């Protein structure tokens, strides 16, 4: 409708956004599920050795 | 699981190396057995012969 400067004042607030969820949100939350995940399989790992 | 598995392994690897030990000497106390009646007999027909 009514192209405006406003097209330019979205794109700061969003490029913002990405960061500080790239580098300050994304890690913290994955680091942890692979944790989980990881030291769940180990378990299994555990019991293969177990029978080998 | 896994505290079983290192248990039965290491209590059936001492039995199977007591096993080792008490074969062997059992057959190093063949060996001498056979040795000296070996030498007894070697005295026992030697004198036989020497009567006849």
């Amino acid at each position: 409708m009514n192209l405006n400067a406003t097209i330019l004042g979205q794109a700061i607030a969003f490029v913002l956004f990405v960061l500080f969820a790239m580098k300050y949100v994304w890690p913290p939350l994955m680091a942890a599920i692979e944790k989980r995940q990881k030291e769940i399989a180990d378990g299994l790992a555990s019991a293969e050795r177990a029978h080998k | 699981d896994l505290d079983l598995a290192k248990a039965s392994a290491t209590d059936q690897l001492k039995k199977a190396k007591a096993e080792a030990q008490v074969i062997i000497e059992q057959a190093n106390k063949r060996r001498s057995q056979i040795l000296d009646e070996a030498k007894a007999e070697a005295e026992q027909e030697r004198t036989k012969i020497v009567a006849q």
